[PDB]
Parts: structure tokens; C-alpha cells; sequence
């Protein structure tokens, strides 16, 4: 199924977006919990 | 009876020079316009 014949047919996050204070973009990470490890 | 205090360690003091939003990076939030470096 290809539309115009002679061109080529067009073609796991960690963070949460959010606003900043100065108005550009921030990124919010899954926070870490402190469960000590079997280790 | 009361209490008084005697004087175990550390004596040390920190000038402020940045606050920032961010983990380590971040916009900054608080800029001490005072600061001399050594």
C-alpha cells in the first residue's frame, strides 16, 4: 500500500516531563527507596 | 539537675554559594553574589 508512486513511504521511558521553575523542561525520575540489599 | 555542653569535633563552616533545583544539575535557584574564591 503505497500512496505516491515514485517516493519512499514515510516512517521503556524513565523520566516524567514536567515544568520547570524557570519554564523550560524537567525530568522526574522513579525515586529510590532506602531497602538495603541482600549484598 | 542541669546541663552543660563540652566540645567534641568538628568546628567547620560553609559558605553558601549555589542552590539548585535539579539532582545535580538543573536551573539554579539560589547564586550568592558574594562569594571570594581562595
Amino acid at each position: 500500500e503505497i500512496l505516491e508512486p515514485f517516493v519512499d513511504p514515510p516512517r521503556d521511558r524513565n523520566y516524567r516531563i514536567e515544568k520547570d521553575a524557570n519554564g523550560g523542561i524537567r525530568y522526574v525520575y522513579d525515586e529510590i527507596d532506602p531497602v538495603y540489599d541482600s549484598d | 539537675t542541669d546541663i552543660n555542653l563540652i566540645e567534641i569535633g568538628p568546628r567547620f563552616v560553609l559558605t553558601p554559594i549555589i542552590i539548585q533545583e535539579g539532582s545535580f544539575g538543573g536551573p539554579i535557584l539560589y547564586e550568592n553574589k558574594r562569594f571570594i574564591s581562595p
